[PDB]
């Protein structure tokens, strides 16, 4: 238990952040990504590589859905730079650019099987370095081919357990994290 | 302790595979749920007014789109009328013919015809899909791509693949800006392996279509449908746009089909409580409805998914059918890893292989899994040899056919050779006679020398910007030593404009005759009538390399 | 057209022309080489594609033989406008109204009036729906 | 200078198989040849004058004795008149009932019922095979044996066999005189790991005649039988001896059934011209016309040579259609091994398994293949998860289940607690307290100690010498704190005295329950009919290891 | 017998006997551990074997019946000479006059009339096809 | 060509010899066994086994039979010991003794592929030493599943080849080996 709300996120008040989106159960009913990873330390890492580029890091948990574009796109709307990070409890990501079709991206991480945590440290980097205007060179992942359906069946059942705490009509929380 | 037969059972690759067991409150389930909807259809004065217990007024735009233009309304009382297992029994019977069958079963109500076949067994299932597939001859798709985009290679890779069967080749990009170059290579290649085999190029949608306007492929799949409406909200279409866009690639004289498969709407957690088949009944009737011909289904990329579950793979095997039964093209998947264990995905390879499908795989790898840009099929090159053993075996007619090496050598020179040409012409970044040494020899991209990605993505680039078209393509061949090419290239486009490839199954097969669901009738009637394996045909398929001749 | 006149390019070559009127036989590599024939001849009419409808309805499928008639009313559309259309009939892209003037430029500028029906009826049901600009 | 395209598949498993062009003037072609003869018969006064185009006057052993036994004269030129297609036709078709083909095939002379499914593909032939399988219920069969003839491994193995589903077990000996320890030892372990699994000891025929005599065996499988005269000639045997020995079985009141299977005789280089699959037709007949209830076929241990040519796999699957179209019980191979490739053996496996077949292997191994004294099955038990998940995946019972691993080592610990109380009872050699435990938790023979072997064959010698029988066996268990075992093994013997199990395709389930074709009539009439995986044995199939529960998450 | 009457077992257990006039009840661990009962009391009698070829007649299944009718006779005929009589029908094994002593015993001996006729035919066989002791 | 007739074989009187009996077409129309090894070095290396235990080896060629149990039951006829091997061409090998059933043997060697030069020489020795009344231990092959089915079709088919060579009712012709 490393996360409480503080209130309703707010639009941000300065150009030099990145808002991490997470869905409604990250963190709480679920707590490791779909290869035991966990949430503490996947958000740890994020956070720490925003930080690194000189960008502060805002958290929020989103409740109106738990697609992880949708989760970004409730972030990039209200993050201080229009960049933001979704997250799943199943641990898919995706950096986000306000003004983007919701389907587009600028970078996308559709193999959740597939990050580790250097891997979600980079993609908070290369999210603060998007936030300053930067073309960072995108985030590597390592292929597996049998990832995907080695793991599909065991990500639906996890989206499914998250999207049970979705909340329609729930304005996103702004979340502060335990050290 | 640990017993040792356990330990020696937890090491099997099939042990890695991923199981989950049965969730029905949430549509985990691949087929045979108690919340599936029991068949029903009412109308009135030619309309629709219940359709599987839902009455009009809940339609969703798929129960519309289904309601208005997938269903038969001129037998649909009747079929439903019929007792749903002597439906089934009529399926695999071998003396009910397809042609009485497909008013029936397009007159079906998606719960229906999923009840029906919901009775059979495998074999059932096959003994109907080798009826019920639209095209008497069946035939076979490969994926031709590599990690490196390397055009010369994908020519070369294109090239055997025709030589050895493949009617279809399809391509991708791991880099998107490389996609003209992609298209190009696989169009030129195919054609230099054996003229007719037709091509495609699978991006987004839009750069897909400009592809095919500028003339450098020759059909469209990758289209895809889902079977309840939030997924296919989330996908940004509706039954109407993807209606609307195939029609649009008909106008331009392309071939195509929609993409669906098993599991999509339970993978993003929208099954509305529903079985798998169900609800991939209701993308067949959405293909159905909008008037395309065909359809790439079998779960495909879902995979994982019906396969996680019991029966899954038989639902796998009874979408396929369900597809041909409503008198559509079945390009029937095979075309995704699901499995570690060899022994389990010959087994589900073999129930579209042993009845024959339109396309028995949708994406054969043609190349080594490791440059596979579909992530991985249920077939590699590797397994060449293998699959051509089982023909022989068992005298199917899987599509493809043993080949001498010394002839792979020589038609993938000719492709590179001939790719180079196009380049050379064309002034894009030249292919080097090192190159085509490369990929005569190669297995994969691992033997292919690295190219300009700057230079090669610049000019693939400028091909759109500057819309640069397929008769550029031929040109380029006619004067640089290759006219023989250059007019396979032109019959190729000239295909585009008669129509005939748009039908049901359509290929292209010998001298530039079509072969479709039109002319090449499935009259399957029983042992000895329908499609045989034979005559010149069958003794192709016996030369396997290895076979001691005993007269030596 | 039956079954029995399929493929028009072996039972009925000379039917086939261009929106530019060529003939199959005038796409050679002597003519394309000499520019006498170029991509802008060299895109298939809505007579063949209403004689491939007419195949179709005779081999049983009327529903692609549909298909083939919305796609001879498009063989007038200009590809930019072909894109357009397929945009505007995504959810949430397009109030009624616009979808309803896309049908009467379908109607009136193409003579597009199957196409205009579909874009029409797919405007009465996304309003039912909720699948226009302001309802997501 | 060579693609690397054909030296990676120069490298894959398949390519080390071993493949021939056909040879047809030798008879070296699988089926479908020029060389066999037309189908014909004259019949006077139910005598057999002429027989597929062969005068009387010119019939070899076999033809006089398929003329004479193997065919039902009363409808035979009714059937001869038939077309092949139709009759084909009539073979798959899911409304044509195997009771109203069974008079019309068991009609037919060999060439006839070989041209008639010759006209079929694999998956008519399956289609077919669903519904001319004598018994309603699939089943298998299991081989149980290792190359230390260790009698503790061989009780273990076959307890957690029978456990797993086999409903017939078999072992054989890597050193002869083992056998009567090999029979006991699978028959305690079968009856631990479920009470009516039938078990046989493959050897010479005297010695396992013998040893049936005695009470060690349930079932006798390997009396082999062949489709020239010249090649069951050099067998040193007729269909007259072979007749005799099966009724002679009977006598006893023990099932069996002959062995034979596509290519032994080209094999052994008497063909006299013809395809495999006709000689192969005329091995089933011998088997029909001496009332013989069942046959394994389907190349069995000749696998090699059909599966060499074109068809032959296919080839293989016809004579098991044959086989059960004839009314016969089929224990459809599936057995021996034939290729380097997991690809092809599945193939060549799903033939039978996918329809089912009254045994859809006979001789799955129950052990890893390095302890098979068959020299390698088709499947060995590092395949049983593999096949459960083909079960699950395609809803087909293939006559197996997943198991827990605590109730496999606790079956395999009493089966080998049981056979040291039969040794210690007995005063055969001991079986020690580490011999149970090594066994209990052994993958194969690598994992057990090794025996005294001079010692073992001392005893098993007199096992047989001094007519030791299998009341002595029942009497050590039910006085080493066995008695429920012992109950189990007379319960098996008293099965002999009633003769049910001698009857087609009989197997015994539940509580002594007879299960043959006579019962459990295969009454397939398309789909949703006949045997049907459903309910509580569905439920079985579908409990893999591994599945995760959705309850496990939140 | 019928179909109807199968198994024995389950139908009509009291119709089981032994060649020693057991019952199926006689055969206890009781009955076994003090030798009441012995390995030549259990051995079916050809009334049960004439029983299930009466079953195997009404399944449809006459070549099975005249098996278990051959086996019936065979009862009476001790383990030794089982494996005699079958080995002289191996081919080359036997002379014409020695295969009918063998009949005529196996009929006079055992009343094994079917066997002995079985016997009778090898031997006439065996002269036609050259089997017997000197033809090889 | 290293093996020649010499006449009609004749019957070993003392129990000093083994009788090595080979196929019609051994060192005629084969030259190798089933992988290769060919039969001159085979037939040394039979000889060399045989020899080495104080034992005259006679080489003939049975013609009436190219099945090995029956080529070696020719020879256990002529054997002054009783003892005999037979060789087809493909490989396949027996050691039999006069007396037994043609079908049973001493020691059989069923699986040619699996033979090595080192076993047809330990054959020699076994031989020898059945004929010098003594008890050797069962000569030893490896284990190879795979081998009955890569190599049962070619067998079969050299089987079929060799047997084309058969004379019906020709006595056995001893040879002289180089
Ligand atoms: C399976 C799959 C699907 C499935 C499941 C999607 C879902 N959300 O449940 C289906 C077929 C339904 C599908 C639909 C779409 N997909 Co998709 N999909 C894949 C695929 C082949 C594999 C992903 C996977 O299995 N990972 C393994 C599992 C264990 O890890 P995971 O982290 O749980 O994976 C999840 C995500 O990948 C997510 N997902 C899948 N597709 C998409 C697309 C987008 C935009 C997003 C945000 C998420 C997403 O679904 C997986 C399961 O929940 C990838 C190909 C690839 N190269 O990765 C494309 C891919 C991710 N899909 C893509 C696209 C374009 C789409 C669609 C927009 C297509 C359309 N027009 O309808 C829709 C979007 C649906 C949505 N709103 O999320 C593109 C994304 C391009 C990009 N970088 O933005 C990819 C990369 C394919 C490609 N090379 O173009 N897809
Ligand atoms: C396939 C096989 C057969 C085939 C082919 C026989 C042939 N002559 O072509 C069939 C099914 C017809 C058969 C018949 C018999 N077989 Co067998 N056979 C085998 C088996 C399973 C495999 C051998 C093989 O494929 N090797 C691979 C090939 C590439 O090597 P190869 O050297 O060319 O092999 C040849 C010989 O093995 C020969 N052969 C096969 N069986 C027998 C039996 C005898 C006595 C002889 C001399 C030769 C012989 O045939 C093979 C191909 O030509 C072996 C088991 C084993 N342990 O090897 C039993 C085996 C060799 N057979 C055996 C027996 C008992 C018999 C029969 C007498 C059975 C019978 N009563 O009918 C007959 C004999 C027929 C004859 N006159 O040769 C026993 C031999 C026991 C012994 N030490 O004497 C063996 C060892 C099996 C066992 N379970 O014990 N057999
Ligand atoms: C990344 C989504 C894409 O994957 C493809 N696809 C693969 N499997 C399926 C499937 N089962 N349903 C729908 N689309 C599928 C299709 O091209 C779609 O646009
Ligand atoms: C070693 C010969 C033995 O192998 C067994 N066998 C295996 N395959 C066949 C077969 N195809 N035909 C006859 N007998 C066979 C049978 O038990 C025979 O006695
Ligand atoms: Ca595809
Ligand atoms: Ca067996
Ligand atoms: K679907
Ligand atoms: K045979
Ligand atoms: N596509
Ligand atoms: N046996």
């Amino acid at each position: 238990g490393f996360l409480t709300e503080v209130g309703e996120a707010r639009q941000g008040t300065q150009q030099d952040e990145v808002i991490i989106a997470v869905g409604p159960a990250f963190g709480l009913a679920q707590t490791v990504n779909i290869v035991g990873i966990p949430h503490k330390s996947i958000l740890r890492e994020v956070i720490a590589g925003i930080e690194e580029e000189g960008i502060k890091a805002r958290v929020i948990r989103c409740f109106k859905s738990s697609d992880v574009a949708f989760v970004a796109v409730e972030g990039n709307r209200l993050s201080g730079s229009g960049i933001s990070i979704g997250i799943q409890s199943k641990g898919t990501t995706v950096i986000h650019q306000q003004g983007l079709p919701p389907l587009s991206n600028l970078e996308l991480f559709p193999q959740a099987p597939l990050l580790t945590l250097e891997t979600y440290r980079q993609i908070g980097k290369n999210a603060a370095r998007y936030a300053k205007r930067e073309s960072p060179q995108p985030v590597p992942t390592l292929n597996d081919q049998m990832a995907r359906p080695k793991y599909q069946a065991k990500s639906a059942i996890l989206h499914i357990k998250e999207t049970k705490y979705v909340v329609t009509g729930k304005n996103p929380q702004e979340l502060r994290v335990a050290l | 302790m640990r017993s040792k037969r356990f330990e020696a059972l937890a090491k099997r690759p099939v042990n890695q595979d991923g199981f989950v067991k049965e969730w029905i409150e949430e549509g985990f389930i691949a087929m045979e749920s108690p919340n599936d909807p029991k068949p029903s259809i009412k109308i009135v004065n030619g309309a629709v007014t219940e359709l599987d217990g839902k009455p009009v007024s809940d339609f969703d735009l798929i129960d519309h789109f289904i309601a208005r233009y997938g269903i038969n309304l001129n037998r649909a009382e009747e079929v439903m009328a019929m007792d749903s297992v002597k439906l089934a029994n009529m399926l695999c019977d071998p003396n009910v013919k397809r042609s009485e069958i497909v008013p029936l079963t397009t007159a079906m109500t998606p719960a229906k015809i999923v009840e029906v076949v919901s009775h059979m067994n495998v074999v059932e299932m096959m003994m109907a899909m080798q009826k019920m597939r639209a095209r008497r001859t069946p035939s076979q798709q490969a994926h031709v791509t590599n990690v490196k985009d390397n055009p010369v290679q994908i020519a070369a890779d294109a090239a055997e693949g025709a030589w050895r069967g493949f009617d279809e080749q399809e391509t991708t990009v791991a880099v998107a800006r490389y996609a003209p170059f992609n298209a190009i290579a696989l169009l030129v290649g195919s054609q230099v392996g054996r003229p007719g085999v037709l091509t495609q190029c699978s991006l987004e949608e839009a750069t897909e279509l400009k592809l095919g306007m500028l003339g450098h492929t020759c059909y469209a799949e990758t289209i895809s449908v889902y079977g309840t409406e939030p997924v296919f909200t989330d996908g940004d279409d509706t039954p109407w746009s993807k209606g609307f866009l195939a029609s649009s690639y008909a106008s331009r004289g392309l071939k195509m089909r929609f993409t669906s498969g098993s599991g999509s709407e339970v993978q993003m957690g929208y099954a509305e409580g529903k079985s798998m088949l169900y609800l991939e009944a209701r993308c067949i009737y959405i293909t159905k409805a909008a008037g395309v011909q065909g359809l790439q289904n079998g779960s495909v990329s879902c995979i994982g998914v019906p396969s996680a579950v019991p029966s899954g793979i038989r639902a796998v095997l009874a979408e396929n059918l369900i597809c041909s039964s409503l008198d559509l093209e079945c390009a029937s998947s095979n075309d995704q890893t699901f499995t570690h264990s060899d022994m389990r995905r010959t087994a589900r390879l073999l129930m579209q292989f042993l009845p024959g499908t339109d396309f028995i795989s949708s994406g054969y790898s043609a190349v080594p899994n490791y440059d596979n840009m579909f992530a991985g099929s249920n077939e590699d090159a590797e397994d060449f040899d293998d699959y051509n053993v089982i023909q022989r075996d068992l005298k199917v007619d899987g599509g493809l056919r043993p080949v001498r090496e010394e002839d792979v050598i020589a038609i993938r020179n000719k492709a590179a050779r001939a790719l180079q040409a196009v380049f050379a012409g064309m002034g894009l970044p030249p292919i080097t006679d090192e190159e085509v040494e490369a990929a005569t020899y190669a297995h994969g991209s691992k033997d292919m020398p690295e190219r300009n990605i700057v230079e090669d993505i610049k000019f693939a680039q400028e091909i759109i910007n500057k819309n640069r078209n397929g008769l550029e393509v031929v040109k380029a061949l006619a004067q640089g030593g290759f006219t023989d090419v250059a007019q396979d290239m032109l019959n190729i486009q000239k295909a585009k404009l008669t129509g005939d490839y748009l039908h049901t199954s359509a290929i292209i097969v010998g001298d530039g005759q079509v072969l479709s669901a039109v002319n090449d009738v499935n009259d399957y009637a029983g042992p000895a009538t329908g499609y045989r394996l034979q005559g010149e045909r069958w003794e192709e398929i016996k030369n396997i390399p290895g076979a001691l001749d005993p007269n030596e | 057209a039956r079954v029995s006149d399929y493929p028009l390019a072996n039972k009925h070559p000379e039917w086939v022309k261009t929106a530019t009127n060529k003939t199959l036989d005038d796409f050679t590599l002597e003519n394309v080489l000499s520019n006498k024939v170029t991509a802008q001849d060299m895109r298939i009419t809505p007579e063949t594609l209403r004689l491939q409808a007419s195949i179709a309805k005779d081999a049983g499928r009327d529903r692609l033989a549909m298909n083939f008639e919305r796609a001879a009313e498009l063989t007038a559309v200009p590809d930019d406008r072909i894109l357009e259309i397929y945009n505007a009939l995504r959810p949430y892209r397009s109030t009624k109204e616009e979808l309803l003037a896309i049908a009467d430029d379908l109607e009136s500028r193409y003579q597009a009036k199957i196409c205009a029906a579909f874009v029409r009826e797919a405007a009465t049901l996304y309003v039912e729906r909720k699948k226009l600009k302001g309802d997501d």
